[PDB]
């Protein structure tokens, strides 16, 4: 259903480029969100992206001008590019709807960020 | 037995009628209708507080919060009386809504007749946006259909 | 003002492929403006008929009883172009074949109805000898 | 959300769970019961409306379970007959102030307030 992939290790200051597959079904509600989960906190919203054309994106504070989200419709893809990496981002992240109820969770892509 | 009615009409072409019965007194209120002219997708569904419609949607001002709560889903205690959540918009932009809610009410403290339905253009992130307009709006976007609540019989 | 434009169209054998693509200009160019596209087909003497249209707010797709999977249309949002795929042509479907779009909230039935769709484009001619 | 019944049975036996709600803000949309087996995730039994009437059952308790109302103690009840050894359950009740009927009313993300729950265990 959802299909992560992109991440890995990268030393402070570097960047990533994290796609998602996300299934017809759960792509066509055109609100997707990568959101980051730190082994013991939850896994907060870091970006979304919903609405017409190419959607628009919004980020939460912590990645504010650094992280940038966008989406391919023909493809039903979701990608997020995150630039200047801090070791506060070394987290597993994933994809998943919001502003509704949450797809069953994929597997993810773990971001570590040390050098 | 209050039965209450809403024709959201915009400068796009987005349209549509929603319609709110309430058996009770203070008990649940059904919210059902369709909406066209959508894009396909999660749009915003707000009842924003003052029915005005002078300049338009602006008019109608921010959500209804009698209670002075921040921003959240429909589901969650903490969230605007006039926090319904999103709405759902298929590939012919048409959003058939039903919907259940027992926190907004036609009568009362909670009244929402002469509020104004306002639909939105993205998505409502339900207080979950991690900033401070997720906290407020909900990152719904503009404003692009909004029409006053009244009561229908 | 909205503004349409179609090309592609030619002299095609019987059973060819064509691409009849429409390219649209100026008009409200924000994106949380949708129309419904649609192809029309006018024959010399006949009225306008209306084969396939289309939502550019997503990808709905809905085709008159005269075509089955013959026609299929397809949408560029990126380009604000809208594609039509013409292959098996037969012989009776030579006419002229405008594009045009209206208003996005139509309701079913007259989204494929030339009497409620507004701009209307230049129109080219697409002939299919046997 | 306070329940109130259960135990134990055998197989064909018969059980009478009950459900309080106690100290919500707003009224009742969807009130109802939800399972966990012995190691099982925690699957929808049978909801009920606000209406009194509008119910909502799952297909291996269709038939069998019979969910109830009394409004008057705003109470819920759910009579489980003839229950099986897969019905061996802590049961949840489950409530709403909120519902999209496009969605399942038979799903545990479609609901915030939960009670302590009941154990319903059935011998053979
Ligand atoms: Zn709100």
């Amino acid at each position: 259903q959802l299909q992560e992939s992109g991440g890995g290790l990268v030393q402070p200051g570097g960047s990533l480029r994290l796609s998602c597959r996300a299934s017809e079904t759960l792509f066509s509600l055109y609100a997707m969100g990568w959101y980051r989960q730190a082994p013991g906190k939850q896994p907060e919203l870091i970006a979304t992206i919903s609405g017409g054309g190419e959607g628009t994106g919004n980020y939460a504070d912590p990645v504010k001008g650094r992280f940038t989200i966008s989406r391919n419709n023909a493809d039903n893809m979701v990608f997020l590019q995150m630039n200047n990496l801090k070791p506060e981002d070394t987290a597993v992240y994933y994809c998943n709807v919001y502003g509704t109820n949450l797809a069953p969770w994929g597997q993810g892509t773990q971001v570590t960020v040390s050098s | 037995a209050t039965k209450a009615v809403c024709v959201l009409k915009g400068d796009g072409p987005v349209q549509g009628i929603i319609n709110f019965e309430q058996k009770e007194s203070n008990g649940p209120v059904k919210v059902w209708g369709s909406i066209k002219g959508l894009t396909e997708g999660l749009h915003g569904f707000h009842v924003h507080e003052f029915g005005d419609n002078t300049a338009g949607c602006t008019s109608a001002g921010p959500h209804f919060n009698p209670l002075s709560r921040k921003h959240g889903g429909p589901k969650d205690e903490e969230r605007h009386v006039g926090d319904l959540g999103n709405v759902t918009a298929d590939k012919d932009g048409v959003a058939d809504v039903s919907i259940e809610d027992s926190v907004i009410s036609l009568s009362g403290d909670h009244c929402i007749i002469g509020r104004t339905l306002v639909v939105h253009e993205k998505a409502d992130d339900l207080g979950k946006g991690g900033n401070e307009e997720s906290t407020k709006t909900g990152n719904a976007g503009s404003r692009l259909a909004c029409g006053v609540i009244g009561i229908a019989q | 003002q909205v503004q349409l434009q179609e090309s592609g169209g030619g002299s095609v054998q019987a059973g060819g492929s064509l691409r009849l693509a429409c390219v649209a200009s100026g008009g409200d160019t924000r994106p949380y403006i949708t129309y419904w596209m649609g192809w029309y087909r006018q024959a010399p003497g006949k009225e306008r008929e209306g084969v396939a249209t289309i939502y550019t707010g997503g990808s709905g797709t809905y085709y008159s009883d005269s075509v089955e999977g013959r026609f299929t249309i397809s949408q560029d949002k990126a380009q604000r172009t809208v594609y039509l795929q013409m292959n098996d042509l037969k012989p009776e479907d030579t006419a002229m074949y405008y594009c045009a779009a209206g208003n996005g909230a139509l309701p079913p039935g007259r989204r494929l109805s030339p009497q409620n769709m507004d701009t209307w484009g230049p129109g080219t001619q697409v002939t299919v000898s046997s | 959300l306070q329940e109130s019944g259960g135990g134990l049975v055998q197989a064909g036996g018969s059980l009478r769970l009950s459900c309080a709600a106690s100290g919500l803000p707003y009224r009742t949309v969807f009130m109802g019961w939800f399972r966990q087996g012995p190691g099982k995730e925690r699957e929808g039994v049978a909801v009920i409306n606000a209406d009194g009437v509008s119910t909502y059952y799952a297909d291996s308790v269709k038939g069998r379970f019979t969910i109830s109302q009394d409004n008057a103690k705003n109470t819920v009840y759910l009579q489980m007959n003839s229950l099986k050894p897969e019905d061996t359950a802590i049961y949840h009740c489950a409530a709403n102030h909120f519902f999209d009927y496009s969605r399942d009313p038979l799903a545990t993300a479609e609901y915030n307030y939960w009670g302590q729950g009941t154990q319903v265990t059935v011998s053979s």
